[PDB]
C-alpha cells in the first residue's frame, strides 16, 4: 500500500543507521531465508553451498541488499525505480513473488537481531510497509 | 487429517470418471498462463510464448495428464498421503527444483478447471472436500524439501 | 500490481457479460468462502446463519459484488476509488487483508462455475490481477 | 512432525531462560502496532491510540504475558500439540472470534522480539527450530475453526 511521508522518513532514518552493515544484513538474511524456509533453495541449486556465511550466500546477500539500498533511494517511485530489477526477476530467474514476503520477513528479523535498540515497533511498521512496496514493485513485470 | 465418509466419497467421485486428457492439460495450461513464472521448469517443452501456443502444446498437455494422474495415489491412499508422496516430494525438490508454492497455485487452477467442468455438480461441499484434499496433497508434496 | 490497458479492457468485457448475475456471484462466492475457509466466519459472528444461500449470506454477497461493480467503474484508480470502503474495512470490521485473497479465489471459482466458456485463461489472469488490485486498494487505510 | 533432539533442546532452552514479563508484552504490543487490525479484540483494554499508549498499556502487557505462557504446554509436550491446544482453539474460534491468521503474525512479531533479545545467540539453527515450533502451534490453534 502507499507509503506515507512518515513511512518514508522513518525508513530513510533507519536506513541511515543500518546501511553501513548492508552487506552483513544481506548475507545473514539470505542465509536465514534458505535455511528457515528451504522452499527458497529451489532458486539457488546452481550453488555448491547454501549454508549460512558461505561464499555464494555472502555474495548474493550483498547483491540483494544493494537492491534494498536502491529501493530506499527510489522510495518516492519504487515502480519506476525497480523496473529493471522486476524485469530480471520476472523473465530470468522467474522467482515466484510469494518468496519476496519470506525474504522481507528474514530481513526484519536480521535488522531486529543486529539493531535491537533502533528497531522499535514504529520503525518495524514502516519498514514492513516499505518491503511490501518493494515486493510489489519487483512483481510488477511478472504478468 | 480425519476424513468423513462424505469427503472420501466426493473425492472418489471426482476421479472415478475423470477425463484426464481434458482436465489435466486445461489445469496446467491455465496455470502457465495465469502464473507465468511456472514456466521456469518447461524450457525443454518448446513454444510457450503466447496463451494459444501453451494451449496447443502437446508436450505441456502430456505433462498436465501426468501431474493429474499424480493425484491418483492420494485418492487410493487417503489416510497415508504423507508417506505416498514422500518420494515425489524428494523428486520435485532434489532433482526438479520446483518451488512448492507452485503446487498451491496449480491446485487453485485445477479447482477452477473442475468447477468449470462440473457446473451444478460442483456443490459447496464438493469444493470443501476437494480443497481439503488439495491442502493435504500440497502439504505432502512439500514435506521433503530441506 | 498495475493493471494494463489489456487487463482493464479484458475485465470490462467480462464484466459486460457477467454483471447481470452480480448478486448470485456474490452470494455464492461468500457462502463458499465461509464453508471452504471457515477461518473467515470469524467476521460474521453477528449473523450466525452462514449456511449457503441464507438471507445474511445473500445480502452480504450482494454488498461485496456491489463493491466489485464500483471497483470496475473506478478501475483506473482503485486507490482513490475504494478509499471509503478501505476506511470501513480498516477500522470498523478490521478484516485481516489476508482474507481478501481467499474471497477473490472464491469469486474466480464461482465465475468459472457459472460462466465456464467465457472464463478463459486470458480472462482469468486479468480478473485475478483486478481482484489483487481491489484487495490492495482495500488494505490502503489499514496502517 | 518429526523433531530432532537439537530442536527439542533449543525450544526448551528458549522458554527455560525467558523473562515472560518482558518478552510477552513486547511481542503483543509490536503486533498491535505493526498489524493494527489485531486491536479489534481489545476494546476493553483501554488506550490503544498510539504506539506509546500501547507499549505503556498494563492490561495489554498482562495479556502478552498470558499469551506467552500459553506456549508453555506446547514446549512441555512437543509431540501432542494438536491435542493439547484443542480447547484453546475452540475458545479462540467460538468465543473470541480471533482470525487464526493473526496467530501467524503474532508469531512473526514474537520472533522479531526474541531475535532482538538474544542477538548473536539467535543463531540460524535457533531460528529454524523456533519457526518450526511456531508453525506447529499456529496450525494446532487453527484446527478447530469450523
Ligand atoms: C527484497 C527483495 C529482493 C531484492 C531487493 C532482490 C535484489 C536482487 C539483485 C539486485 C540481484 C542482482 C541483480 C544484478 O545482478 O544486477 C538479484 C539477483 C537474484 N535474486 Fe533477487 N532480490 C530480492 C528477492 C529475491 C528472492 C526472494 C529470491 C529467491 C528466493 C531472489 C533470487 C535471486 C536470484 C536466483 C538472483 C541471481 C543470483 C545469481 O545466481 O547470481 N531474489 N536480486
Ligand atoms: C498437483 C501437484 C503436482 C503433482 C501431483 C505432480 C506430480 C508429478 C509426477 C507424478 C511426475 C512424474 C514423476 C516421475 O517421473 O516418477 C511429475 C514430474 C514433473 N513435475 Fe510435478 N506435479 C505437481 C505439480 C507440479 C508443478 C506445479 C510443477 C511446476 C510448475 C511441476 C513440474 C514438474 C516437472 C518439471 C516434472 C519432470 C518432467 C520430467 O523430467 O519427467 N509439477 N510431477
Ligand atoms: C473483493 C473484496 C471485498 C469487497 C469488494 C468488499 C466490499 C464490501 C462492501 C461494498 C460492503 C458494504 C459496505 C457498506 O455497508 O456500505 C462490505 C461489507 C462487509 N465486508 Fe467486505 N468486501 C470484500 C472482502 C471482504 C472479506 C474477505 C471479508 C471477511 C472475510 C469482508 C467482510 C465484510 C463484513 C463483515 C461487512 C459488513 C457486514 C454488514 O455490516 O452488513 N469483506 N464489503
Ligand atoms: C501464540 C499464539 C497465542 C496463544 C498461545 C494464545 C493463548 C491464549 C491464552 C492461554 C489465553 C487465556 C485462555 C484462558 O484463560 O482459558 C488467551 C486468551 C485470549 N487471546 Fe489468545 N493466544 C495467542 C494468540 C492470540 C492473538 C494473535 C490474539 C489477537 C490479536 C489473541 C487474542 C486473545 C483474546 C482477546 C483472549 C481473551 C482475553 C480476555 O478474556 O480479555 N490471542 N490466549
Amino acid at each position: 500500500t502507499t507509503l506515507s511521508d512518515k513511512d518514508k522518513s522513518t525508513v530513510k532514518a533507519l536506513w541511515g543507521k543500518i546501511s553501513k552493515s548492508a552487506d552483513a544484513i544481506g548475507a545473514d538474511a539470505l542465509g536465514r531465508m534458505l535455511a528457515v524456509y528451504p522452499q527458497t533453495k529451489t532458486y539457488f541449486s546452481h550453488w555448491p553451498d547454501m549454508s549460512p556465511g558461505s561464499g555464494p550466500v555472502k555474495a548474493h546477500g550483498k547483491k540483494v541488499m544493494g537492491g534494498v539500498a536502491l529501493a530506499v533511494s527510489k522510495i518516492d517511485d519504487l515502480t519506476t525505480g525497480l523496473g529493471d530489477l522486476s524485469e530480471l526477476h520476472a523473465f530470468k530467474m522467474r522467482v515466484d513473488p510469494s518468496n519476496f514476503k519470506i525474504l522481507s520477513h528474514c530481513i526484519l528479523v536480521v535488522v531486529a537481531k543486529m539493531f535491537p535498540k533502533e528497531f522499535t515497533p514504529d520503525a518495524h511498521v514502516s519498514l514492513d510497509k516499505f518491503l511490501a512496496s518493494v515486493a510489489l514493485a519487483l512483481a510488477e513485470r511478472y504478468r | 487429517v480425519e476424513w468423513t465418509q462424505q469427503e472420501r466419497s466426493i473425492i472418489a467421485g471426482i476421479f472415478a470418471n475423470l477425463n484426464y486428457e481434458d482436465i489435466g492439460p486445461k489445469a496446467l495450461a491455465r496455470c502457465l498462463i495465469v502464473y507465468p513464472w511456472t514456466q521456469r521448469y518447461f524450457g525443454a517443452y518448446g513454444d510457450l510464448s503466447t496463451p494459444d501456443a501453451i494451449k496447443g502444446n502437446a508436450k505441456i498437455a502430456a505433462h498436465g495428464v501426468k501431474v493429474l494422474h499424480g493425484l491418483d495415489r492420494a485418492v487410493k491412499n487417503m489416510d497415508n498421503i504423507n508417506e505416498a508422496y514422500s518420494e515425489l516430494s524428494v523428486l520435485h525438490s532434489d532433482k526438479l527444483h520446483v518451488d512448492p508454492d507452485n503446487f498451491r497455485i496449480l491446485g487453485d487452477c485445477l479447482t477452477v478447471v473442475i468447477a468449470a467442468n462440473l457446473g451444478d455438480a460442483f456443490t459447496v461441499e464438493t469444493q470443501c472436500a476437494f480443497q481439503k484434499f488439495l491442502a493435504v496433497v500440497v502439504f505432502a508434496l512439500g514435506r521433503k524439501y530441506h
